[PDB]
């Protein structure tokens, strides 16, 4: 459903709109008004459409034919498609200036925002819904706006890296039960490979800055950082991501993985989990809100912290979410400082589970003795 | 395994530096209760070992000084160093003995400059508080949240300070050789845990005057004279312990400032002497100049008839020279005060060769050539090192800015005075620590020691100058932040400190004028505060603008609009905090409001007068939201004032409406009486805010449209319905057992007496029909019901005392103006 | 109770000490005045004693003042959601706006070598970076009215006195290349904040000076506390003096910049905003002039209100005039087509009434004139 | 409730009472042999009033056994030690103490 909303909410990825003109050749001409064009969502991989129980919907990919999703600009609400040009094309219509109605091709409706207001939005934010009107307001014109590159390459990228672990998803719990034994595997083959290869690109391209960066660049990719973070989050990849090591979690070692799935998989098992702690470290340094998400499910890392396929991964996952909100540590209690204890005991002696000690007792500069009475009551005085 | 092997296995040398990271982890932020537990696992004689082990590596060394200085040295020294902007200097004989410059005889203007940080000083730092490290001694019987705040682990800073000076020119001695081997490792790891050791103690004053005299000779031997070899500021030294030599150069001009401080209250102390028996010796001229002059002595007795603010003005106003008439102060003294502003000014080396003789100048010429010598990296130290230099040449600059925060006292009350910077040093220290109950127990007790302390209503002018109220604000911000959604956990505090900042406004007009500025602030953190009873943050918000007619007009338009859209939601929804007790589900909350309407009332009531400029803004925004009456006045379905009064004395007659029905909690609500008292409420608002007699004689537009208004929406016949109603008394009966309702759940005179005030204060009496047709039903059984509860028994109950107070205030008053 | 309240000597001592020190300071140190700027500027503008090796590379490492530029660049570009005080930068940006302008037929010539010497001084602060910092410290404050913007505004209007070139052109170079539309996000935030004229205030003020309040510990007769009509009065004037102070010298090239961004991906027009300020200011002068319409006397504190209103509205057109001369064709189709021309309007008929109204009396000669030269 | 054995006796005469000072120069030491706390590291006698209940009841019972200039080895079960609550931080729950007390003088 589409709806008109302010503030900050559609500085994210979900408000970008693809204006892609019939023409095969010169797609990229100069719009003149009154032209068929079709419009399509970039991060859902749907188009505008005119449907009839619903109205004015986003339909899928493989049912945009032209009648219900065109639509036609022109420059007043003055009641008049143009042949089109082989080559650049007249500039006509400009970016912030300009004023142009959006008309339907067909049924000749026009946008407008749903007047009637429910008592959800009489209290709370307004977020007209809009209905593709007869005719509509006076103020029903609308402004384009340039969207920088960067983004509109990461909203791409949110619907294919939506679509290529959703069908991961969608593999792997197809085999969630039904053990494989002596047999063949369940359905289709696992995109391992996709997986992988798209794994490792997102680690690299939400890999922080180099110290080693002048100090004042160093911050603008501090700043790239940060936008692509909260973007990639806000359009529920990061709630996407902590489903593939739900999934994948259940399987106690390799060939128990094999049992379910397959020893194809199997060799490749340990190397998926590794990864995807990593992108979730990637996708949550250094973001106050993002680390935040951990704080209703705190105890979901605390009881894979002893899992032999990612240890370092998991604690350094821990590590990015008490470093950075300080309210982790206010819901930390004797059951997580009793199991990081438990670390040291049965990983070793490593000294990055002493920084996580480190980080339970200070925040922000302001002390918490709801967790430093507890280190120092189940670590020190066992003096082993 | 030795220790010392640490400095080959490297796997083993990262963890132990971790754990000793750890180990001031766990001590950090004034845990002394757990820095107690540290003197179990790492001992006094580990420590002071591990200070003189030349061969210990890096991390470890620099781990073990800072483990020291956490344990041992770091919740005094954050206290004092708390203490060291604030200059409260006692009026004693040492004090007088404070001069600017050393005894000397090199000129007339200034002498050869003092020492820094040696001689006298006699400002009021509230002594260090430390316990011996015991572990056999019984647990004690006192719990958390009851037993005593532990203090600091004891450790003898005596030998401490010594050891500190000792290894200080070890490493002066050492540094000069060049040697290839500096302990430690690296030169950093040599400089700087002891120079941290060193600027700590220097901080908390454990060096004495000859141990300062020995500590300016390790930083530069030949310009601290008094009367290789290299200091430490001909080393060329890394960035790292460049910080440290700041810090330690922060501290003595720090000891400068201070020092022009204490000078300047001594000459305060020389001067008033002076200038009290000069102005009291003209006095008594002033009396006998009758005898040589006329009716032109209000030229001179215009002094004595002007409060002394302006008085010492007067008499100081003499600098320019070019307002000599006005000041009648002899030139000696004229020349007293010239002169201490000459030396004042060469104090601080306004105006009056590579040798830097002085540290102001030491300082500015080692800033800029530690700066030219190489681009400095590290922020911090440019940071520094920028202040510090900006310090030594704004030298009036920073006296200018630390006088607001000087005050003198009487000797007398030094012990009061301690007690009570002790008190601020526990409020301080828990400003960055999280919501505890024993961290709840600790503000408490010390507020309530606050209120206990005479020097609290003695000086409040040094009272705010400390600026408590700021920080007992920033505790509320904490507490209301956390849980800002849930619950405002920890009420028992949150009702201690609003206390005490109620208590505040009302001790002077200048800290309730203070505290003013606040108003918004407190304003959007108490949109969340309606879950709290008692000393709500809305009754500190009422009386910042108690009978303060100044501040009453300053208060802002949308201060009110927020007030009164708060309201609005009170009376369109229920309380959350009424449905967590059980309590009936009803549209509007009745406490809320009327906690809303007495800080409208005190927004628009000032001395007994309207104001008409907030009253105007107020009313038209309960005219445009209509539903802020309540059930009745609403228009549309809506029923009569006096209609939801025989609903709401039901409610309150008949049990399990009036409450949950599972005081008897101390605080029970009535919700029968609530309703019924949120009308008395919001009439007195409306009575308080009427337009006054002379306005509507004048025929102001908007008095009378407001007026006119305002008459509109309250028919008379509902008032006198109200007025009549007959009044639960009293009666004896059962063997002499006084029957007295309870005083929250009956008809009590608080609702009639806004009724009288509304008639009084917007309609007014007119003819004797009128004044007779109220009379008779209204005025008349209450006054009957007095003269019968008039008896040596009933006298005393809470009833006959409240209709005592009411005739006098509601009906006696209008009779005496309706008397024709 | 003046008359019978306890004299001086009857003070207790530390009481008398108390107030004391606070008058001290204000008829004594307040009113001394030490010049340490231009030489603590010197002092960090000098290369003491490292260009004697001439080493090859000459890689000239940043003298001291230029140090501290660079740190105060870096601090202002962290990204840092609120911009927090720095009395440290306040003092330092103070001391370098006061060490560069230190400031009857005085001649062409040495008239030329003040300005010469001026230019100097603005010489020793740009070429290390001051204007960039300026710039940078305007686009982080994020439109958040305080005092570390106003010492922001204060030192590079004393960087830019006389409407220095190369300022400008660094100015223009460092808001092309780094394409920053945060910078004029920001000025446009603070125009729109500025203050009008307010008849409600202007009449709690006269009612809070009907009343003359008074301490306890003494009395203070008519207290000259913090007013609340034009209190960021000197602010929008020096706001609008940094924006004339810009383009001023006909720098076409930087007048079409404030008009329209070509690099920026948001284009600000601060032309029409600056026009919409006037708006809100021709209608608080219109208001307040129709508060003493009625009034056959204007008193003093309406007197000292016209008084800094006009002088605001003098820079404002001042910065105006500045806008559109050299010509700039862009700015003058803009003004064309904006809402100035009510503005103009309104104070056309406030002058019109205004001056008779001032003529029939003596002692508004001294207002009177200051509105001759506004119009 | 205390098992004392002697190290290096003194005197064996005079007996701490109540009404003076008992000043012990100990050396305290947890069951598995690692050293919790000493007053020789300290380099000052820990100095308690007898009878005040301020130390701990084992050492307080043990105390008055030794004489002047008496060394002994003390052993405190839990119930006359801290017990299950133990020493937050230092001494675990339910733990066995043994002391080195050597009662060095009396005031």
């Amino acid at each position: 459903l589409v709806y008109y909303e302010g503030g900050a909410v559609c500085t994210h990825a979900r408000s970008l709109w693809r204006l892609e003109p019939l023409r095969i050749s010169w797609s990229g001409s100069h719009l003149r008004w009154g032209q068929p064009l079709r419009i399509r969502h970039v991060t859902t991989g749907r188009y505008l459409a005119l449907t009839e129980d619903q109205g004015l919907v986003v339909v899928d990919a493989c049912k945009a034919h032209t009648k219900a999703t065109s639509f036609c600009f022109r420059v007043s609400k003055e009641k008049l498609p143009k042949r089109d040009v082989e080559g650049m094309g007249p500039p006509e219509i400009k970016y912030g200036e300009s004023l142009c109605f959006v008309q339907h091709v067909a049924s000749g409706l026009w946008l407008t925002y749903a007047a009637p207001d429910p008592k959800a939005l009489r209290l709370g934010v307004l977020k007209k819904k809009a209905i593709l009107h007869q005719e509509g307001h006076m103020d029903d014109a609308l402004f384009l706006t340039r969207c920088q590159q960067e983004e509109s390459q990461a909203a791409r990228m949110i619907h294919s890296t939506a679509g290529l672990y959703n069908q991961f998803i969608k593999g792997l719990d197809s085999f969630s039960g039904k053990p494989r034994g002596s047999g063949p595997p369940a359905g289709p083959a696992l995109p391992i490979e996709a997986v992988i290869l798209s794994l490792q690109d997102l680690i690299g391209y939400f890999e922080p800055p180099s110290e080693e960066l002048q100090h004042e660049e160093k911050q603008s990719k501090l700043r790239s950082l940060r936008n692509r973070q909260s973007l990639f989050q806000e359009e529920g990849m990061l709630s996407l991501v902590l489903n593939c090591i739900d999934r994948l979690n259940v399987y106690t070692t390799a060939a128990h993985f094999a049992e379910y799935a397959g020893e194809e998989a199997a060799e490749s098992w340990k190397e998926i989990v590794n990864l995807l702690y990593e992108l979730l470290a990637s996708l949550i340094r250094g973001n106050r809100a993002n680390c935040a998400l951990f704080s209703t499910n705190l105890d979901w890392v605390v009881s894979k912290l002893d899992r032999l396929e990612a240890s370092s991964g998991i604690l350094e996952v821990l590590y990015c979410v008490l470093i950075e909100s300080p309210e982790v540590l206010n819901i930390i209690q004797e059951n997580h400082i009793k199991s990081i204890i438990s670390l040291l005991d049965k990983h070793g002696r490593n000294h990055k589970v002493l920084d996580v000690l480190c980080s339970l007792c200070v925040c922000n500069g302001v002390a918490v003795r709801s967790n430093q009475d507890l280190i120092t009551e189940n670590l020190l005085p066992g003096r082993e | 395994m030795d220790i010392l092997e640490l400095s080959e296995r490297l796997d083993l040398q990262r963890f132990h530096s971790h754990t000793l990271r750890l180990y001031r982890a766990v001590c950090a932020l004034g845990n002394n209760r757990v820095a107690h537990a540290l003197c179990s696992h790492v001992d006094q004689a580990q420590l002071l070992h591990a200070l003189e082990d030349a061969h210990l590596p890096g991390p470890l060394r620099a781990g073990y000084y800072d483990l020291l200085i956490s344990i041992h040295l770091e919740s005094a020294c954050r206290s004092r160093r708390s203490m060291l902007s604030e200059y409260i200097v006692p009026l004693t004989p040492e004090t007088r003995a404070i001069t600017l410059f050393p005894p000397g005889r090199k000129g007339g203007n200034a002498r050869r400059h003092g020492l820094p940080g040696v001689g006298v000083t006699t400002s009021l730092r509230p002594p260090h508080h430390f316990s011996p490290p015991c572990f056999v001694a019984a647990l004690p019987a006192a719990g958390v949240a009851e037993a005593p705040a532990r203090l600091s682990p004891a450790i003898p800073l005596e030998a401490l300070r010594d050891k500190a000076l000792r290894m200080l020119g070890e490493a002066v001695r050492d540094g000069g050789q060049h040697a290839r081997d500096p302990v430690g490792g690296s030169v950093e790891f040599q400089f700087v845990p002891v120079l941290k050791l060193v600027s700590t103690l220097l901080v908390m004053g454990i060096f004495g005057d000859e141990d300062v005299k020995q500590i300016l000779k390790m930083i530069e031997p030949e310009v601290f004279t008094e009367e290789l070899e290299e200091g430490l500021l001909q080393m060329k030294l890394p960035e790292s312990v460049k910080l440290q030599m700041c810090n330690l150069l922060e501290y003595f001009c720090d000891q400068e400032l201070q020092h022009r401080v204490e000078s300047l209250a001594a000459f305060a102390e020389r001067y008033v002497d002076k200038l009290q028996a000069n102005q009291r010796s003209r006095y008594a001229l002033l009396m006998r100049a009758f005898t040589m002059s006329a009716a032109e002595t209000a030229r001179r007795t215009r002094e004595f008839r002007s409060p002394p603010q302006e008085q010492i003005n007067m008499l100081l106003h003499f600098k320019d020279e070019a307002d000599e008439e006005d000041c009648p102060l002899p030139e000696d003294i004229r020349q007293d005060l010239q002169d201490f502003h000459q030396d004042l000014l060469a104090h601080c080396g306004i105006q009056l060769e590579k040798k830097p003789q002085s540290l102001q100048e030491l300082v500015s010429h080692m800033v800029v050539r530690w700066a030219q010598e190489d681009y400095v990296q590290s922020p911090e130290l440019v940071r520094a090192m920028f202040s510090l230099l900006h310090r030594q040449y704004d030298g009036l600059g920073e006296l200018l800015r630390a006088l607001p925060r000087a005050y003198t006292i009487s000797p007398s009350s030094v012990e009061d005075t301690m007690s009570l910077l002790e008190c601020l040093g526990q409020i301080r220290s828990l400003l960055i620590v999280q919501m505890g109950p024993q961290e709840e127990n600790l503000m408490i007790q010390s507020i309530g020691n606050i209120m206990n302390n005479k020097v609290f209503y003695q000086h409040p002018n040094l009272m705010r100058a400390l600026g408590m109220h700021e920080t007992v604000m920033e505790v509320m911000v904490n507490v209301l932040g956390g849980g800002e959604t849930k619950e405002i956990r920890f009420p028992k505090m949150v009702t201690s400190c609003c206390r005490f900042l109620c208590y505040f406004c009302r001790i002077s007009r200048q800290n309730q004028r203070s505290m003013f500025d606040h108003l918004s602030y407190l304003l959007e953190n108490s949109g969340i505060g309606l879950g709290m009873q008692g000393s709500t943050p809305l009754d500190v918000a009422a009386a910042s603008v108690i009978d303060n007619n100044e501040l009453a007009l300053a208060l802002q338009e949308q201060d009110l609009e927020k007030v009164v859209s708060y309201l609005a939601g009170c009376g369109l929804q229920s309380c959350p905090m009424l449905l967590a007790k059980g309590y009936p589900d009803i549209g509007w909350n009745p406490c809320g409001g009327e906690r809303y309407l007495d800080f409208l009332r005190f927004a628009v009531f000032v001395n007994g007068e309207s104001v008409e400029e907030n009253a105007n803004v107020v009313v038209r925004l309960l005219i445009r939201k209509p539903e802020c009456f309540g059930p009745a006045l609403r228009g549309e379905g809506g029923s009569g004032l006096l209609a939801a009064i025989e609903e709401a004395i039901r409610i309150s007659e008949d049990p399990a409406r009036d409450g949950p029905g599972v005081p008897p909690e101390e605080n029970r609500v009535h919700l029968g009486h609530a309703i019924m008292s949120f009308y008395a409420a919001l009439i007195d608002l409306l009575g308080r805010c009427a337009p006054e007699m002379h306005l509507i004689q004048a025929g102001k537009g908007e008095a009378l449209r407001i007026r006119a208004i305002l008459r509109s929406l309250v028919p008379l016949d509902d008032l006198v319905g109200i007025i009549s109603l007959p009044l639960q008394i009293p009666t004896l009966g059962k063997d002499g057992a006084l029957v007295q309702p309870k005083m929250s759940a009956s008809f009590v005179p608080d609702h009639k007496a806004s009724m009288v005030l509304f008639l009084d204060r917007v309609y007014g009496i007119e003819n004797q029909d009128f004044l007779l047709h109220v009379l008779d039903v209204g005025f008349l059984p209450d006054m009957r019901a007095a003269a019968s509860l008039d008896t040596a028994t009933f006298s005393t109950t809470e009833m006959a005392l409240a209709l005592n107070r009411y005739l006098c205030l509601a009906v006696l008053p209008l009779i005496t103006k309706c008397a024709p | 109770a003046c008359f019978r309240m306890t004299p001086l000597y009857n003070l207790p001592t530390h009481r008398a000490c108390n107030m004391f020190l606070e008058s001290y300071k204000a008829a004594w140190i307040l009113t001394e005045d030490h010049s340490f700027e231009d030489r603590m500027i010197d002092d960090l503008s000098k290369a003491g004693e490292q260009e004697e090796e001439e080493e090859e590379v000459e890689e000239k490492k940043p003298d001291p003042l230029h140090q501290l530029v660079l740190h105060f660049s870096r601090t202002a570009l962290t990204e840092k959601s609120k911009l927090d005080e720095d009395y440290l930068y306040m003092a330092y940006a103070d001391i370098m706006a006061k060490s560069c302008h230190l400031e009857v037929e005085v001649s062409f010539e040495e008239k030329e070598m003040e300005k010469q010497r001026l230019l100097y001084q603005q010489s020793r602060l740009h070429t290390r970076g001051a204007a960039e910092m300026v710039l940078q410290m305007i686009s982080a404050c994020k439109g958040e009215t305080g005092a570390m913007v106003s010492s922001t505004l204060k030192l590079g209007i004393s960087i830019l006195n006389g409407g220095n070139a190369e300022v400008q052109q660094k100015m223009l170079d460092y808001l092309k290349d780094k394409k920053e539309v945060g910078f004029f996000q920001s000025i446009q935030a603070l125009m729109q904040t500025c203050s009008v004229l307010d008849l409600n205030a202007f009449e709690r003020q006269n009612k809070a000076e009907g009343l003359g309040m008074v301490n306890e510990d003494g009395t203070v007769i008519n207290r000259q506390n913090g007013e609340k009509v034009m209190a960021d009065d000197e602010f929008t004037q020096d706001l609008f003096r940094f924006l004339q102070l810009l383009c001023e010298g006909h720098n076409n090239d930087f007048q079409n910049y404030l008009r329209t961004q070509t690099g920026n991906t948001t284009t600000i027009n601060i032309i029409i905003c600056t026009v919409d300020y006037l708006l809100r200011l021709q209608e608080s002068i219109s208001d307040f002039y129709w508060y003493y319409s009625g009034k056959d006397v204007i008193e003093e504190q309406g007197k000292r209100n016209f008084s800094k209103a006009m002088s605001v509205a003098k820079q404002v057109f001042n910065s105006l005039t500045e806008y559109i001369q050299g010509p700039c064709t862009g700015n003058q189709q803009s003004l064309a087509h904006s809402r100035l021309w009510d503005a103009v309007v309104g104070f056309l008929h406030v002058f019109a009434h205004m001056m008779m109204k001032l003529a029939q009396d003596s002692s508004q000669i001294e207002l009177l004139k200051e509105l001759l030269d506004l119009q | 409730g205390v098992e004392i054995e002697t190290i290096s006796p003194g005197d064996g005469r005079t007996f701490p009472k109540k009404g003076q000072t008992c000043v012990v120069h100990y050396t305290g030491m947890l069951q598995n042999g690692k050293k919790f706390d000493s007053s020789r590291d300290r380099n000052k006698p820990f100095k308690f009033r007898i009878g005040k209940q301020e130390v701990i009841k084992g050492f307080e019972e043990g105390a008055a056994q030794m004489s002047l200039g008496q060394r002994a080895k003390l052993t405190c079960t839990p119930d006359v030690a801290y017990g299950a609550t133990g020493h937050p931080g230092v001494i675990p729950p339910n733990a066995t103490l043994i002391f080195d007390v050597e009662l060095l003088n009396l005031e």
